[PDB]
């Protein structure tokens, strides 16, 4: 699985959530609506199929 | 509603239907009944 690190930027998570292309958007430990109010020390985006 | 949104009609669910259309409370005492009505469309 390809791990891509995201750090030191401004993330807009609402555009991903409101997009209808995604079948399932399951958030554990956070709620997707609140995602824009939060500040994270690090983000890891692991991609695969 | 749509078939895939039938899970959104439940307490403590997140989605377009839950937040913008029909919000059930966390302490929802009740029942939810859904049947596929593919007989009765831009209305």
């Amino acid at each position: 699985w390809n791990r891509k690190r995201i750090s030191n930027c401004v993330a807009d998570y609402s555009v991903l959530y409101n997009s209808a292309s995604f079948s399932t958007f399951k958030c554990y430990g956070v709620s997707p609506t609140k995602l824009n109010d939060l500040c994270f020390t690090n983000v890891y985006a692991d991609s695969f199929v | 509603i749509r078939g895939d949104e039938v899970r959104q009609i439940a307490p403590g669910q997140t989605g377009k239907i839950a937040d913008y259309n029909y919000k059930l409370p966390c302490d929802f005492t009740g029942c939810v009944i859904a049947w596929n009505s593919n007989n009765l469309n831009y209305n």
